[PDB]
This record gives C-alpha cells, sequence and structure tokens, in this order.
C-alpha cells in the first residue's frame, strides 16, 4: 500500500507463500525447516495426519 | 565610554582582503532599500576616488549603477511585489520547476503573506511541509478549485 | 494534435484536480506538461523525496493509470495507456453508480433495528418475528432487550442529493466520454509518448530512447495489443 | 505591447495547422483580451515616434519589435484577399517542433 | 506465442521463452518468475470441455 | 571576530580549494557555531 521499492516486496509475498505453505505442510522437500521455537518443531497437518496415531 | 571603546575597535577598511570591505557594503546596500549615492560609499569605507571597488560595484550584478546619479541600488532577483505581478509570472513559466519565497522575499518582504491569501483564494499550487504550512516550490493553478469537493465526499471516493 | 485527444488531457486532469489529492494533481499536471519521465529528473524538478514519490505512484498503480517503462540506457519511464486509462475510468463510474444506485435503492427502504447490548444489525423482516409475547418491544433472541430502530431512512435523500451531485460533478466527465465514443480510441506506447517529448531537463542521464535488443522475441503483459 | 506580446506568446504554442482570417484573430484577440484594431494600426507609428523621442539608438534588442508593428498594423489594415496562417513546425525535418505563425499574401495586384 | 521452458525451483516457478523470433535461430530465453495472477489468469480462460478432458 | 576570520578564510581556499570540516576545525578554534555562520556566506 505504501512506497514498494520493488526489492522488499517481492521476497515478502514469497514469506507470505512459504508460512502458508508452511502451515498448510512442513514435510515438504527439505530446503526450509521453519520450526517456532523452542526447538521442537512446528507440527503441521501432514504430522497431525500421518501413520501411528496420526488421528487415522 | 563606549563610543570609546568603539573607535578603537574600528578596523581600519584597508583589509587584508577586500572582499571583507565588499560584503560590508553590500550589507549596508542591502539593509537600505533605496538606491545610496556614491557619497555613503565614501563616508562608509576609507575611499574616495572611482577605484577598483567602485568599478567591480558597478561590474556586480546585484548592484545598479546609475548614469543619472550614480545612486547604487541592491538589486533582487524577483522583481515581483504585487500578486497580480506574481500570478503574472506564474502565468509565464515556461517549465514546471518550483520556485523558491526566500528569494521572493528578497524584493518582497510581505510576499509569503500574500501567498496565504492567494492559496486561500485557491490561486496557486502550493508545496508545504507537515510541521507547518510552507510557502515553498509553487506553481500556477491552472487546476480548478484547490478546495473543491468535502472530505467525507473524498473518503467515500477512497472507498470506491 | 486531436483536440478530442486535449479534452482527454483536461479530463484526466479535472479527474485527479477534483477527485484526488494535491500531489497527485502535481505528478500528472507535471507529466502532461512535460512528457515520460525519469524519476530523478522529477525528483528535481519537485524537489521532492522518494518517500512521498511511492504511495502517489502506488495509488496511480491501483486506480491503472500510470504505465510504468523499465529500459536501461536501468531507467524507469513512466506514461498513460490511453485505452486502460479509459477503460479504467469507465469501470469506475460504472462501478460509482451502480454501487451508489444500489446503495440508494437500500437505504430508501426504511431501517431495521438496532440492540445496543451487542451491536449488531437487525432488518424489519428479521424483526417481525423478533415481537415479543405482547407486541410491546422487539425481543432479542440472544440478549432480552429491546430493539430501537436505525437512523438511515432519511439518509435515502441523502444518499440520493450525494448522486445527483455527484453526477453534475460527473456530467462534465460524461460529456467528454460521449465525445470520446463520438471520436476514435487510440492506444498509447512508451515511444509514441517519446514522439511527444517535451523538454524537462538540460542534464538527464536517463535517455529518453527505446532501444530494443536484437532478437526482442517476448510478449511482456501490459505491453501488446491482441 | 507586453500583454499584445503575451497574447502572442499564448497563441504562439498551438499543436497543430490553423489557417484562420485576420478577422478570426482579431475576434478571438478582443474575447481573450482587451486589444483593438485601431491601436493596433496606430501601434507602428507609436513605436517609431517613442523611439524617436526616447533616443535609444543601441536598437539592437530593440529592433524586433518592428516586425510585430508592422505584423499588427498589417493585419488590423488588411483582412480580405489574405490568410493568418499557424503552424506548429516552423521547421517540419526538425529534433524539436519549433511553431510558427504565417501571414499569406494572396493577391498580387494590391501593390 | 511459445511455451516457455518451465523449471521446478524452490516454491515458485520460473519459465525461459525461447521463442526464436528474430533472423537467426536467435537462442535466447529470459527467466521470468511466473505470477501466480497470471497463472490465475490463464487458468479462468479455460474452456470446459477442456476442463473435462483435463479430467477437472 | 567576524571581520579578520573572513580575510583568514578567504586565505584558506587560496590555500586548497576542498578544505575539510575537520581541517576547518583547527584552522579556526573558534566559536563553530559562529563558523557555520560564516561558511555558508561563500562558499562549500
Amino acid at each position: 500500500h505504501n512506497g514498494a521499492p520493488h526489492h522488499a516486496i517481492e521476497e515478502a509475498e514469497s514469506l507470505l507463500q512459504f508460512h502458508v505453505a508452511t502451515y498448510m505442510d512442513n514435510d515438504i522437500a527439505g530446503q526450509p525447516q521453519a520450526l517456532q521455537k523452542s526447538g521442537r518443531p512446528v507440527k503441521s497437518i501432514r504430522a497431525r495426519l500421518k501413520g501411528k496415531e496420526g488421528r487415522i | 565610554i563606549a563610543a570609546a571603546a568603539l573607535q578603537a575597535n574600528q578596523t581600519d577598511i584597508s583589509k587584508s582582503h577586500d572582499s571583507s570591505k565588499l560584503l560590508w557594503a553590500t550589507e549596508y546596500i542591502q539593509k537600505k532599500g533605496k538606491p545610496v549615492l556614491v557619497n555613503e560609499l565614501l563616508d562608509y569605507l576609507s575611499m574616495k576616488k572611482d577605484d577598483k571597488v567602485i568599478e567591480l560595484l558597478k561590474k556586480l550584478d546585484r548592484i545598479e549603477f546609475d548614469p543619472k546619479k550614480g545612486t547604487f541600488k541592491y538589486l533582487s532577483t524577483y522583481d515581483v511585489h504585487s500578486p497580480s505581478e506574481l500570478l503574472k509570472l506564474l502565468r509565464s513559466q515556461v517549465t514546471f520547476k518550483g520556485i523558491s519565497c526566500k528569494d521572493l522575499k528578497d524584493g518582497w518582504p510581505q510576499c509569503d503573506e500574500t501567498i496565504n491569501q492567494l492559496e486561500e483564494d485557491s490561486k496557486i499550487l502550493v508545496l508545504r511541509t507537515k510541521k507547518d504550512k510552507t510557502p515553498r516550490y509553487v506553481w500556477y493553478n491552472s487546476g480548478g478549485n484547490l478546495k473543491c469537493i468535502d472530505e467525507e465526499f473524498v473518503k467515500m471516493w477512497e472507498n470506491v | 494534435d486531436r483536440p478530442i485527444d486535449d479534452i482527454v488531457k483536461n479530463l484526466l486532469k479535472f479527474v485527479v484536480r477534483g477527485f484526488y489529492g494535491g500531489s497527485f494533481v502535481l505528478v500528472l499536471d507535471a507529466i502532461l506538461f512535460h512528457s515520460v519521465l525519469a524519476e530523478d529528473d522529477l525528483k528535481q524538478l519537485l524537489s521532492i523525496n522518494k518517500t512521498e514519490l511511492g504511495p502517489l505512484i502506488a495509488r496511480l498503480r491501483s486506480d491503472r493509470l500510470i504505465s510504468i517503462h523499465k529500459q536501461r540506457e536501468e531507467r524507469v519511464y513512466y506514461y498513460v495507456k490511453y485505452p486502460h486509462a479509459i477503460d479504467a475510468i469507465k469501470w469506475k463510474v460504472h462501478q460509482v453508480v451502480q454501487r451508489l444506485k444500489d446503495d440508494l435503492d437500500k437505504n430508501s427502504e426504511p431501517n431495521g433495528y438496532m440492540c445496543p447490548i451487542c451491536l449488531t444489525k437487525y432488518t424489519q423482516l428479521e424483526a417481525v418475528q423478533l415481537l415479543n409475547f405482547d407486541r410491546t418491544e422487539f425481543l432479542c433472541s440472544l440478549c432480552d432487550e429491546p430493539l430501537v430502530e436505525d437512523d438511515s431512512g432519511k439518509k435515502n435523500k441523502e444518499k440520493q442529493d450525494k448522486l445527483n451531485r455527484l453526477m453534475d460533478q460527473i456530467q462534465p466527465i460524461i460529456d467528454s466520454l460521449k465525445k470520446i465514443d463520438d471520436s476514435r480510441i487510440e492506444e498509447n506506447t512508451f515511444e509514441i509518448a517519446l514522439a511527444r517529448l517535451i523538454p524537462p531537463q538540460n542534464q538527464s542521464h536517463a535517455a529518453y530512447t527505446y532501444n530494443p535488443k536484437k532478437g526482442s522475441t517476448m510478449f511482456r503483459p501490459g505491453d501488446s495489443a491482441p | 505591447l507586453k500583454r499584445l506580446i503575451e497574447y502572442l506568446k499564448t497563441r504562439m504554442k498551438v499543436l497543430h495547422v490553423i489557417s484562420e482570417t485576420p478577422k478570426s484573430f482579431l475576434q478571438h484577440l478582443k474575447q481573450l483580451t482587451f486589444i483593438e484594431r485601431k491601436p493596433l494600426r496606430f501601434c507602428s507609428e507609436r513605436l517609431s515616434l517613442l523611439v524617436r523621442t526616447l533616443e535609444v539608438t543601441e536598437v539592437e534588442d530593440f529592433t524586433a519589435l518592428k516586425d510585430i508593428a508592422t505584423f499588427a498594423t498589417l493585419i488590423s489594415t488588411y483582412e480580405e484577399g489574405f490568410l493568418l496562417i499557424i503552424e506548429p513546425y516552423e521547421i517540419e525535418n526538425a529534433a524539436v517542433p519549433n511553431p510558427i505563425m504565417r501571414f499569406t499574401c494572396l493577391d498580387a495586384s494590391i501593390a | 506465442n511459445t511455451q516457455p521452458t518451465i523449471r521446478k525451483d524452490g516454491l515458485k516457478l520460473v519459465g525461459s521463452w525461447k521463442k526464436d523470433r528474430a533472423t537467426g535461430d536467435a537462442d535466447e530465453p529470459e527467466l521470468r518468475v511466473l505470477s501466480t495472477e497470471e497463472i490465475l489468469n490463464i487458468f479462468k480462460h479455460i474452456s470446459v470441455k477442456d476442463f473435462t478432458s483435463l479430467g477437472f | 571576530p567576524k571581520k579578520e576570520i573572513l580575510d583568514y578564510l578567504f586565505k584558506l581556499f587560496d590555500e586548497y580549494d576542498y578544505w575539510s570540516l575537520k581541517g576547518l576545525k583547527e584552522r579556526t578554534r573558534q566559536p563553530e557555531a559562529h563558523l557555520k555562520e560564516c561558511l555558508d556566506k561563500v562558499a562549500t
């Protein structure tokens, strides 16, 4: 909305795509890991619904 | 006693550099709005004949030499002291470069005031600061009304 | 050039003059008085900051008005696509007309009712079943509190008056659109605006030349026609 | 004369080719400003007398106004058999379009 | 027009329009980020029978 | 000390064209606000 210098905006929208993807699942091809504090990784939906009492 | 101290501290104008004498002469010219004769100079600095100082003063752009009587006067950049002249200058703008108000204060001591009433008249295109409404680089009002439509209608066009 | 094109220029001018901020007015007046601009020359001419330049350029993107140009001599240039601007204005005025007409049609109908506790909107037909056992107050399902009628039925004439006054203001724009429909729609290019180059400065480092590379085989969005 | 030059400047900055009558030019003149045909005829005499009285012998800056007074007395005397042409291209094959107003003598029997 | 050669990369997509339309072979591709807006619009411009063919 | 330092700074630009503002400090060793006003009247 304000003055975009056309460098931060691209990496920022990439960060939006990154976080919605990470919330969507965190078992992606491992270029990121994307945890949240503390050291335990943030547990996403494939982790919620995987094998071994993953909800199913 | 104060006059004695001033006379003791009165430095002779035969300085190390002539530029100090020139600056004092331009200060004394600027502080008087009227043209002044050569005798004012000869009384001001200890210099009598038409010297290199007087010749370079004649060659100076801000100083008008008078073939009539020898009156020397300051020359301002903006020769506008009326809103009509200001509007005609704004109409005669060949480029859209803004024009400063400090050199309009040169020549016209109450010029920012008239700028304020003409902006109140919607006669200009002003640029103003946010610390205060500041007379700055301005442009001719080729527009319609500056204060045209009210803020609620503006806000609902923003909603649009 | 075309007197109808001059009418278009004055039309855009009046649109920004009466319907946008003074900074927008100055920017668009500068770029019509002159031609396509490098940002540095404009910053020289207005003695402004990129922080101030930002939101203006952003909102002019948002209304689909200024056609930017990017080419290296990288040098930033700005112009306006005429059919893009015309159709954007056309969609804007049609959306204004339809939105204000439907808002006026809704606001001509009476209010409904307001519950001060839960602070929510209610309608008259929804309040038909909100009558209590004795038809005295309009009972609330949650708060068990009386419902009081809103103040928008007298806003019917206010929306009507706003529509009529805005229609009177845009009536020169409507007439200009009529004359445009009489005339022929023409499409701008960066090079077309280059053909009408009005020199702002004398030391512009960004050369105002359109110089595509050999084998410029790309078709780019916002830069081609069907 | 200064506001006449103002009118000439604001009529100078046209965009396309216009071929108007002296009558049309005078009518737009009286519409915009308040400059009249008889002063436009008398301007040449007025300027000549002003130069003679003023003793301004360095007329190097002053020689151009002869053209304006010439054109004004011409167009304020002649209206038929003559046309005023206005073009945006003083040089058609130029880097920048210099505009131009052109006057046309159409009948050679007059002189 | 051509279809650019599309390389999967990270969390986005790029394409290189070879497109070879000059007098020579003109092998000169531009690597431009595939904007989700343009994929969305070009998807919005597909036929329903093309959806049926494409199993949508 | 307005008048003397004006001739002194006239010597300084005569000594070197782009004289340092930090180097201007020791050549004056005077009030800098007085120095800042005097610098603005002639050059940079």
